[PDB]
């Protein structure tokens, strides 16, 4: 009823622009200002800048060179472009009405991922994780997938066609070279396995890569 | 730029007790107009920062009447009276009255439970990695309560610093733990120029860390 919709890229060029659009339905340009914000693990969340309602604009210094913020008071879209982006500008971006007087219009859009990357899709190995031949057994018994070298993001992992919902723990992406990695463990029974077959499932929809890998004990 | 500095960094508590977020400002944040744009947001996993607090003290649409805030100069405040289940996530303060705006580093609300040790588990290189002429050797640290842990890899006796890449789960929904994945990874040439690789996990739970490994003449 009130929607701040994000529309853009999710994969930008290393020295190459972001470009995203606001769609705003619920209140109106010509009354309300409209923030830009990013989000980042390396510096958390980062105001960025704001148009106001008749077209005048505040900007994070740190930023204003290379950005620039406008928009469209007859179609409600907000433009936002910011120029040369470099690793450290992957982050979560933002638009929203925030800092409000006397209106209830405080929300935020959903957020895009952005990823700043020159690398090249490319589908995941899957390694399967099991204990050493030496030695070592007690219950229960933990087992995991290596879903190594990566790109885009996502992949999704499950069990034995989900099967084994509970005892499972997969991680979150981190970047080695300039592809992603990750693992999956799972905990079942030690009478269980390898009596009772475990099998992880990833999927990497960028590479249309569907697999299965059984997890064998070794010898 | 106003510095935004929020504490506790981290704040566990029992469903029902109550909580205290502070912020203090680096100056007074008392917008040209006269209002003081003091706001405060709570962020849940994979969801868009929502408003609670605006004006410092005023309470935004559809929040609860457990939530208050107060503080005027360079400090603020946010009280929780009960904390339910729906109150855990990130609380960020925000000030909008000094271009550029600036946001605290955030305060995560999460649930208490009793301590438990990790339950550590190594995994050899797979034949199939090898083949590929890389070597990650994976170490779970499952399960683990409170967060802090410090996990370390040594091989043939030695501390090993580089290669080792670290992924870290959110709390449990079913159980309230954490969870941790290191992931050492090698190529296969200097593999197999060692015999022992050991994981070392130390937590608060044990004045002991606790040590896996394997030895490559067994593999
Ligand atoms: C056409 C209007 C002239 O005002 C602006 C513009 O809209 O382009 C903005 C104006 O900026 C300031 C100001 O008064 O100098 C400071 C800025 O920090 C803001 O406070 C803005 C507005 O007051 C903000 O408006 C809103 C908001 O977007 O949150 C919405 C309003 O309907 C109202 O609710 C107010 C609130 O009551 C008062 O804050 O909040 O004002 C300045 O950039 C001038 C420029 O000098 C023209 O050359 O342009
Ligand atoms: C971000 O990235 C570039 C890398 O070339 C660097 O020059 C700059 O110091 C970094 N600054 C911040 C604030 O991240
Ligand atoms: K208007």
């Amino acid at each position: 009823e009130v929607q701040l919709k994000e529309s853009g890229p999710g994969l930008v060029q290393p020295s190459q622009s972001l470009s995203i659009t606001c769609t705003v339905s619920g209140f109106s340009l010509t009354t309300y200002g409209v923030h830009w914000v990013r989000q980042s693990p390396g510096k958390g969340l980062e105001w960025l800048g704001v148009i106001w309602s008749g077209g005048s604009t505040d900007y994070n210094a740190a930023f204003i060179s290379r950005l620039s913020i406008s928009k469209d008071n007859s179609k409600s879209h907000v433009f936002f472009k910011m120029n040369s982006l470099q690793a450290n500008d992957t982050a979560i971006y933002y638009c929203a009405r925030m800092r409000i007087t006397t209106d209830w219009f405080a929300y935020w859009g959903q957020g895009t991922l952005v990823t700043v990357s020159a690398a090249k899709t490319t589908p995941p190995s899957v390694y399967p994780l099991a204990p050493g031949s030496a030695a070592q057994t007690n219950s229960m018994v933990t087992l995991g997938c290596l879903v190594k070298g990566y790109f885009p993001e996502p992949v999704t992992v499950t069990w034995n066609s989900g099967s084994l919902s509970s005892g499972v723990h997969t991680f979150p992406a981190v970047l080695q070279s300039d592809l992603y990695t990750l693992s999956s463990s799972v905990t079942v029974p030690s009478s269980t396995w390898p009596s009772e077959t475990v099998t992880c499932n990833v999927a990497h929809p960028a590479s249309s890569t569907k697999v299965d890998k059984k997890i064998v004990p070794r010898d | 730029d106003i510095l935004m500095n929020q504490t506790p960094l981290s704040l566990p508590v029992s469903l029902g007790d109550q909580a205290s977020i502070s912020c203090r400002s680096s100056q007074y944040i008392v917008h040209r107009n006269g209002n003081t744009y003091l706001e405060w947001y709570l962020q849940k996993p994979g969801q868009s920062p929502k408003l609670l607090i605006y004006k410092v003290s005023n309470r935004f649409s559809g929040v609860p009447d457990r939530f208050s805030g107060s503080g005027s100069g360079t400090d603020f405040t946010l009280k929780i009276s009960r904390v339910e289940a729906e109150d855990l996530g990130v609380y960020y303060c925000f000030q909008g009255s000094h271009v550029p705006y600036t946001f605290g580093g955030g305060t995560k609300l999460e649930l208490k439970r009793a301590d438990a040790a990790p339950t550590v588990s190594i995994f050899p290189p797979s034949s199939e990695q090898l083949t590929s002429g890389g070597a990650s050797v994976v170490c779970f640290l499952n399960n683990f309560y409170p967060k802090d842990i410090n996990v370390k890899w040594k091989i043939d006796g030695s501390e090993r610093q580089n290669g080792v890449l670290n992924s870290w789960t959110d709390q449990d929904s079913k159980d309230s733990t954490y969870s941790m994945s290191s992931t050492l990874t090698l190529t296969k040439d200097e593999y197999e120029r060692h015999n022992s690789y050991t994981c070392e996990a130390t937590h608060k739970t044990s004045t002991s860390p606790i040590v896996k490994s394997f030895n490559r003449n067994e593999c």
